[PDB]
């Protein structure tokens, strides 16, 4: 009867779509995301800092520590099981 | 006019792809093609609406 006018009606139509819901949610994951790895506190200072930073960061997770235990106890001879029981 | 009037037309079934089950725009397309065809048949059938004295009297 006249000329129908389905091109322009997208304005209240964006909203029920399901790449929508997906649209509304990754934008507010991407602008506060931190660029090229700024902030991660790469500097750790806590009581044993240079622990932190040779063995305990992580980067050689290796049985050291334990080995460091272990001459610990070594190193302990003549206080627990000598002189002692 | 009459090749202009339908080249906006092949704009809109270009727009079409996206747009897929126009309900009346192609029937209103259609509307305007079906009396416009009937427009450049009643004129061309039109002879001068007029008897002539000089002839046909």
């Amino acid at each position: 009867v006249s000329t129908l006018i389905p091109p322009k009606v997208v304005s209240s139509k964006n909203i029920g779509s399901a790449p929508n819901a997906k649209r509304i949610a990754n934008v507010v994951h991407f602008y506060k995301s931190l660029p090229q790895g700024p902030a991660p506190a790469i500097k750790a200072n806590t009581r044993l800092a240079r622990y932190k930073a040779k063995y305990f960061d992580g980067d050689n997770a290796s049985g050291k520590p334990l080995w460091h235990f272990a001459l610990g106890i070594i190193a302990f001879g003549y206080s627990m099981e000598y002189y002692f029981h | 006019a009459k090749s202009a009037a339908n080249k906006l037309d092949w704009a809109k079934v270009i727009s079409s792809l996206r747009i897929t089950g126009s309900t009346a725009t192609q029937l209103s397309s259609f509307k305007k093609r079906n009396d416009e065809a009937r427009r450049q048949l009643l004129e061309l059938q039109s002879q001068p609406t007029e008897v002539d004295f000089s002839h046909y009297r």
